[PDB]
């Protein structure tokens, strides 16, 4: 958390259901 | 490490996670 974009993040190293669920309910 | 999992959630991979967690009306 807390090192680039969104999505672009989750894409190349990762994201779990949590790093998802702070990217989820906003928009 | 930790019982996660960063899935590499890519574009739309990122999205439909979404969808999943917080299950947003905008998508």
């Amino acid at each position: 958390a807390a090192a680039t974009n969104p999505a672009r993040y989750c894409c190349l190293s990762g994201c779990t259901q949590q790093d998802l669920l702070t990217l989820c309910p906003y928009g | 490490p930790t019982p996660e999992m960063r899935e590499k959630l890519c574009g739309h991979h990122f999205v439909r996670a979404l969808v999943r967690v917080c299950g947003g009306p905008k998508w």
